[PDB]
């Protein structure tokens, strides 16, 4: 300020809530005790696919922009929509999310700026950083090596998928959530039809909602196979 | 193979100027494909992100084969020969030759098999709307969109068909705007977000007509076919917020005024505003609206002008730049700005019309 | 302290617009010294170098004062405000008041004593000319100027008058451009060098009309007296080098060709040049030119074209923008080249009239 | 080459000596960065006779007996040694730096340890493990620099003994009481 911005409000049902903590009791402990005030620390967070790691991400933005706190988020899958140039000044913000870090393997352009804005949350206070990725940050091939020592300079996590028993609960604890109600048997038949993809599945709740409040039926077996 | 093609003049230009347009950034990028497939020429021009391609009939005698040619240099040549001229090109080694009549030109080519071919992908929501409606829907939106924000998705513009609508929708984090217009056919609900260089490049293709506009979203491309000109641009993948979670819900205080002297109010009060901040401060009260500003200098401008308003009386300062911005896309007569309080976002539309909605936040 | 005066808007637009122009680099020297003598405004801008002052008729009650006020914020009030409206400006305090209207406008201020003023010189040669015959002088040699160089003596264009006609010449140590028009009476020899920023500044003062074009040229300052604006400016305190020893002496070499032609053969040749560089080499035979060009890329241009040439054959390489420059300056019909061997000056004229000439160096 | 004196410290700061409560999220993450082979930055910090320089030497024992280097640094006795002793230990496993407040105001001192937080950071496998008074922000350094290093990390209050815990903790030595019960650095010493 000045000025103010614009309340807008994007996709929040990803935040803790809508997050199911098995297996990751362990780094969801630490996770909340940086966001802690004051509490400044780094922890990288590495899985495989679909294991939620934008999705803490986006649950940590949340957790401190619905207190006044200043957040940012950098999706380095989506860098071909902005600029190295976006990092300058985040040093003074209370978490900076860097999604996907391994995106940057061989970009010399993109790893002097990560590495400049990591030394310049070190030379300050204040400042929570978040990174996920694909390995860890030894397995994780930078061209410069300062920048991978400091990667590795934190607490790391491996993050843990659900299982496919969490996965339909997952699903039901998005219908509560949103309003709607998803029942037990059309759950366990998007896990079978869709093959488990919970990038999709949560992403079709919106389309199979969505048809069923303009009409507006219950979600039964049928009625799924009408919308698709 | 061995590409040989012979067309007037006047069937390339305007073609290659519409492949050929501001667009660095790697070599074969900026270079056209050119291809003579019997009995057309396909003239093509990517930049990685998007597309754009040009069919040209030949008439005269010709043999298929493919290449690529710098767009710069090739349509210079093109436009300086004179009116009416013949064009021959053929390959020669690895280079183009361009002869017409005493003039040879031989230009440095690049291998056709090296050229960024867009992956054809599966259309789905499919339409036909005249130039001069998506051009409006454009010019509505467009200056509210962002420029390289770590937001990618308020990079561009929200296209959005709903029913017998299609909407776009643009904001910044600091200002929104939301146009809408009709259609003859009914059409399936969907969104896409078009990056801003395709938002450009898809403005700059609307000439005068008269041809429609073939209209082609897909799951995550969009393509745009008017005249022989095919478009083709991927989609920003990502979330764009909710405008009518944003728009003002329930405000108490409406004010119409004339947009024309509300235009060059603020005009002149800018002229004495911050240099970096713009910022103005807007005093609504009985019928009447105040707006002062003031720079580091000390130099303090007033403007007082007759409004019909009579809600309570308010204080609220703003950014000049983003208000103008609103009047000059109002084309119209009179606005009417709804307003709640000073630390809340003001919704600015035309007084006639509610085709399409402003929102700007105020400053502190 | 005491200065205040009511007019038009639009009597203060075209004065100020004058006033206002392309002028960093002083505190005082962006503001317009404003004074009021019974019963005229008096509107002033400089820059140490030059100056301009418009005289504006006050028909209504004013009272005698002076003061100084930012140009382009002064300028763009008045330009803001409605048509027909009328402008009050006083002195209150150290800042200067505008109002029209319900529209108040406070100025920070400078005082009028630290104004730069002129040294009134005394005249010598003075003569009046048509603003036509002085937009031609100019346009037909300002390109040949010089930019910031050690020779500053050519940073400028030489007006010079010597009889019964006045003549500008301008070179920048490449290419040389004179011009030389005549007027209605006779006049004693005289040569002065006018600024690069004068010549500027000469030519934007010019109008339609229909006022004839008063011009003072003095030992160390030229004044053009056009309309109720009196433009002066310092001279180059140098010494011009002399454009006749300039001009290739005997040439064995004619060559007639289309000017149109011409211009746009070289502008195509110039496509494929050197970025930096811009070598095209010309090689005049048997009622022929062959313009070929390349570059880096060992992209090739051949240019070939039918002109009227009887000389000896020879390749002579040139800066085609300066060819191009010249063959802009003459927009005519038919164009003569006049020239010696590959390493000497060529001599560019126009077929029709020998009013204006053109000499232009080749390149190795 | 070449081989080490057996010397063994004549205490019992063992971590099977220590007791958990109600430090028991300190010993979990404490335990966790001592695995090999990624190492990190705990701060702990507490008032008085809390057990701080019992984990460090716990810490140091713990890998210690597993052929691991280590090193310990009493920076209460800096008056013994010179800041040129923490060169070469960022090639060790484990860094333990007792009452880092004590250094407030010693530039000489603030400096060495500020070198030697880079020279681990630059490398990697070298835990490092700082107690002190008061947490790191409270620390009275003459480097801004340092101190938001010693503020990067992962920082824990540690929690001194009840009378009822401090009560089976002696009893625990024994093995390895109210008569003299509160000063635990002489209740252990009184054993
Ligand atoms: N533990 C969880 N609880 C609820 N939803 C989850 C969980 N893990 C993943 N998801 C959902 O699965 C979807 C896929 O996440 P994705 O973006 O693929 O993660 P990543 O970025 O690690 O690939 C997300 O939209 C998220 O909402
Ligand atoms: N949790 C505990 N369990 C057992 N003994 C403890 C505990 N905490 C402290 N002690 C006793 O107190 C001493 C700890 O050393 P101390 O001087 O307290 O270090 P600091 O001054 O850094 O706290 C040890 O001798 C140990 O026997
Ligand atoms: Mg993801
Ligand atoms: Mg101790």
């Amino acid at each position: 300020p000045a000025q103010l911005s614009l309340p807008l409000y994007l996709p929040d049902d990803e935040t803790f809530a809508s997050f199911w903590p098995g297996d990751n009791s362990s780094l969801l402990a630490a996770l909340q005790n940086v966001l802690r005030q004051e509490h400044s620390g780094y922890i990288y967070l590495w899985a495989r696919e679909g294991a939620g790691r934008s999705h803490l991400l986006h649950a940590a933005c949340a957790e401190l922009s619905q207190r006044g706190d200043a957040v940012g988020y950098v999706p380095l899958d989506k860098r071909t929509w902005f600029v190295p140039e976006v990092l300058d000044g985040m040093e003074h913000l209370s978490l900076v999310c860097i999604d996907n870090i391994e995106c940057i393997a061989g970009d010399e352009l993109w790893e002097m700026a990560i590495f400049d804005l990591y030394n310049r949350i070190l030379e300050s206070g204040k400042t929570r950083l978040l990174i996920t990725g694909d390995r860890p940050p030894r397995q994780l091939n930078l061209g410069l090596p300062d920048l991978a020592s400091r990667l590795d300079w934190g607490q790391i996590y491996k993050l843990q998928p659900l299982s496919d028993e969490d996965k339909l609960q997952a699903l039901q604890l998005r219908a509560r959530l949103r309003g709607f109600e998803l029942p037990e048997d059309v759950g366990r038949f998007l896990l079978k039809r869709l093959d488990r993809e919970m990038r999709t599945l949560f992403m079709t709740l919106d389309q199979l909602d969505r048809a069923s409040i303009t009409a507006q039926r219950k979600l039964t077996i049928p009625f799924v196979k009408e919308i698709l | 193979s061995h590409m040989k093609f012979t067309v007037e003049r006047e069937h390339l230009l305007k073609p290659l100027q519409q492949v050929s347009g501001p667009l660095p950034t790697l070599p074969i990028l900026g270079n056209l494909l050119l291809q003579v497939a019997d009995g057309t020429l396909s003239l093509t021009g990517t930049d990685l992100e998007m597309e754009m391609v040009a069919r040209v009939a030949l008439v005269q005698p010709h043999e298929p084969g493919a290449t690529t040619v710098p767009a710069r240099k090739f349509f210079d040549i093109c436009r300086g020969l004179p009116e009416g001229a013949e064009i021959a090109v053929q390959l020669e080694g690895e280079r183009m030759l361009v002869r017409s009549g005493r003039s040879r030109f031989s230009l440095s080519t690049l291998p056709a098999a090296d050229f960024p071919n867009l992956d054809d992908w599966q259309s789905e929501v499919e339409f036909t709307l005249p130039q001069a409606t998506m051009k409006r829907l454009i010019e509505a939106t467009q200056f509210s969109m962002a420029h390289q924000d770590v937001r990618y998705y308020l990079n561009g513009m929200l296209f959005e068909t709903e029913g017998e609508e299609l909407r776009t929708v643009a904001t910044d984090g600091h200002r929104l705007a939301v146009c809408s217009m009709p259609i003859g056919q009914s059409l399936p609900s969907h969104s896409v977000i078009v990056p801003r260089k395709g938002v450009i490049e898809l403005m700059r293709m609307l000439d005068g007509g008269d041809n429609p506009l073939r209209v082609q979203i897909g799951s995550n491309n969009i393509r745009a076919h008017v005249g022989d000109f095919i478009f083709t641009s991927k989609l920003v993948d990502g979330r764009f917020p909710d405008y009518r979670r944003v728009l003002p819900k329930n405000p108490d205080k409406h004010l119409e005024a004339g947009c024309d002297l509300l235009k060059q109010a603020f005009a002149r009060a800018a002229i004495l505003s911050n240099e970096k901040f713009r910022g103005v401060r807007l005093y609504v009260s009985e019928n009447q609206l105040k707006i002062t500003a003031n720079n580091p200098e000390q130099e303090e401008a007033e403007e007082i002008l007759d409004v019909t308003y009579s809600g309570a009386e308010m204080e609220i300062g703003f950014n000049v730049s983003y208000v103008l911005d609103v009047l000059n896309a109002l084309k119209c007569e009179n606005v009417r700005m709804m307003l709640t309080d000073s630390v809340s976002s003001v919704q600015i539309e035309d007084a006639a019309s509610q085709s399409a909605a402003y929102v700007v936040m105020p400053m502190r």
